């Protein structure tokens, strides 16, 4: 849910994840049958913001053929706790919001690459186990 | 540590024959009770007197 | 309409007056039983031989 | 989230819904308990009787074949029997000592099986859902009524009580169609 | 967000805590079981739903789907989320006989070929219009307060609350549908 | 850990990994023979539950030989702070809890599986 | 990062990643041509921590090239949280790093362990097949 393609030539594109900060958007090019000339867009030059939700591009699209957006969360803390001060909810909304993204990213990565592994493997085990037990059973 | 004031509500459901409430403690923490109350309603099928 | 009224305690004994001028405590007769001061009418305790 | 909830019953929940009208909490099981839970039943199963003998477009069996004995030829009348007419003509029919008795003739001695109209009685957990509230909430109104008086309770029950019935009112019109210019044809 | 809508919300929690406003209390912000109020709200929560769901609605009624028989015995099952049933332009004599499909015109249940109905199921209660939500949770609190607690004041507003909202439902619903009087009828 | 095989054959099954919501639960039926032939049953139409931790089939084991549970943990909000509210223990126990979960899942789930795969050939 | 590799015969050692505990550091003896070999080590009998950023070897043999150390968080609550206690700082940042730490372990570990376990079970069905 965190990984999304839509086909390019539009000039105007959505966003369908939350995010912390506006910093934690990443905006690619890509090329389907040569991937070893993607490009990385960048704020202020190339794209610009219409509302919180929505973005305009500002670039030739001539090359390639799908616009890949994701979200990739930091690593340093938000939240500074010291004793003597008072405790707010805010902080602790921050807190917990950001390890539960991270981790959610951390998962849909994972996953990507597992799953393929996984069941390609278990498809051929079980093939091949019942093809030898039957197989043999029967002939003794 | 928590030490402080305030009040607090909950809820009591039931008949006013049957129900019972209860205090308990075993922590290292001082503990103090000013004052209680309660809400009710009430129903009479004969005027008394 | 429908009234009403209730006794607290029975803690009178038997009386010979008037009814008109009787307590609400005070039956007619009374055998065999105990008025103690926190638990109401009794039965009176058995003899051992 | 959501509300997967934890051995449902079709009765037990009906008893807590009646029970919540004066303000208790709920029970787990229906062998034990006060008065009230052996209160609330005979309520509920008298209100589900009156209610389902009124005649609906999923209740009324046109065709229907009594069979009678073959040792002495009579009919039995059980007790689960609501409703006793015909399709297109007077009826006389009435119990007699626990038998059909039929007094145009003034006997009770049958001896073929006999086509009748008749309506039977239901289990409640498997009529609509539309009519089992209706009859919760007729039966936690009288419940409210005859042993705990509340203002507050009341005037509300009334209220729903209406949009409930009218409800039942456009659900019955639905399943027929009862159009008035079929069997007409001419040049 | 102080701003646009807050990251990643509950919309039981949020309703359950928005019933309890009703009374005058804070926020339970856990939603708990061994609390009382949360258990009574719960029950009277789903029945509404339910109650309202059954009504039938242009975005509600499936009018062609298919139900199929089983292999051993020829029958039907009945299951626990379906809410009405009923035949397209035509009288219908279906009803839930011993948790099987039984048909009163044949007087069986001895269905063997798949046949096709129009019925109405279930949803859960995130998944509906924002206005069916409102109107939901209005009319549970009436009743949560009617019942459980007495104030004078919280009724005299609801009322009005549950009219106003009554009437943008229906304007709501008038405007999926055009319902045209005219439909096909043209000559010379 | 976060996965379960069982043989078919019976009417009830029980539950041992740990959980925050009864939502988070899934079943599945298993055939050994062909990996086409799974199928995800679905709550109320097939399966009820009894208490916190008893579940009861209600269709039919015709062809199928191993029963599958495991879980997946959801992506809202359990506790929420607000201002003027009690705060205990358990509400920060839950909120790190949910975070753990997640990330223990992720990670394990995949190779487990192969665990079972690989040793059961 | 999360995995590392040194070669054999060196008396001293460091680690390059942050830890919560000493038991969550994992070192093994690797021999690159044994796969069924690779046996690995313990604390008090065959290393000795001397400093929280280097490691020792007590006792080494001469059959190995390689020494892995990677990093193993456990899915335990670190801390525990009672009525009738004080708040700390640490514990609000400790807490919140666990699950951080786990999500990189992962990342790293998962893919390249699908290899090993996705290859065995298909020379074990090679070799089922023909015998």
């Amino acid at each position: 849910s965190t990984i999304t393609q839509f086909p390019s030539g539009n000039t105007q594109y959505r966003i369908e994840f939350d995010y912390l900060a506006r910093t934690f958007v990443v905006v690619t090019l890509v090329n389907s049958s040569n991937p070893t000339l993607n490009r990385v867009l960048e704020v202020g030059r190339d794209y610009r913001f219409l509302n919180p939700t929505m973005i305009e591009m500002l670039v030739d699209q001539s090359g390639f053929d799908i616009v890949r957006i994701h979200r990739q969360t930091g690593t340093d803390l938000v939240v500074d706790f010291r004793n003597g001060s008072v405790l707010t909810a805010s902080d602790l909304t921050n807190s917990e919001l950001q390890a539960i993204h991270i981790a959610e990213e951390g998962r849909d990565q994972t996953v990507d690459l597992a799953k393929e592994y996984a069941d390609a493997a278990g498809s051929s085990a079980g093939n091949a186990k019942d093809s030898e037990d039957e197989a043999r059973r029967i002939a003794e | 540590t928590n030490i402080g004031d305030g009040q607090y509500r909950f809820a009591m459901n039931g008949n006013a024959l049957t129900t019972s409430l209860t205090l308990e403690s075993n922590y290292p923490t001082p503990v103090s009770i000013v004052g209680c109350g309660w809400e009710a309603s009430y129903a009479k099928k004969a005027r008394s007197v | 309409p429908l009234i009403t009224q209730s006794i607290k305690n029975l803690k009178g004994g038997i009386s010979q007056q008037p009814d008109i001028l009787r307590f609400s405590d005070q039956g007619e007769s009374q055998v065999n039983c105990w008025s103690s001061e926190s638990d109401g009418l009794q039965k009176r305790p058995p003899t051992v031989f | 989230a959501q509300y997967i909830p934890l051995n449902a019953n079709d009765d037990l929940d009906a008893i807590n819904d009646m029970l919540a009208a004066i303000g208790e909490p709920a029970v787990l099981q229906l062998d034990e308990g006060n008065a009230d839970v052996s209160n609330a039943q005979r309520i509920l199963h008298r209100v589900n009787r009156q209610v389902q003998a009124k005649g609906w477009n999923f209740n009324i069996n046109e065709a229907a074949v009594l069979t009678p004995d073959v040792q002495d030829n009579r009919i039995r009348f059980l007790p689960s029997y609501l409703r006793v007419m015909t399709a297109g003509a007077t009826s006389y029919y009435s119990n007699m000592g626990g038998y059909l008795y039929d007094l145009s003739t003034q006997s009770t001695t049958f001896t073929d099986p006999i086509t009748v109209e008749l309506v039977e009685m239901k289990p409640f957990s498997e009529m609509p859902v539309v009519f089992r509230d209706y009859i919760v909430t007729k039966a936690s109104r009288e419940f409210n009524a005859k042993f705990f008086g509340s203002p507050e309770s009341e005037l509300y029950l009334r209220e729903q009580e209406a949009e409930l019935y009218q409800q039942v009112m456009e659900y019955e019109m639905d399943t027929g169609r009862y159009n008035m210019m079929s069997d007409i044809g001419r040049d």
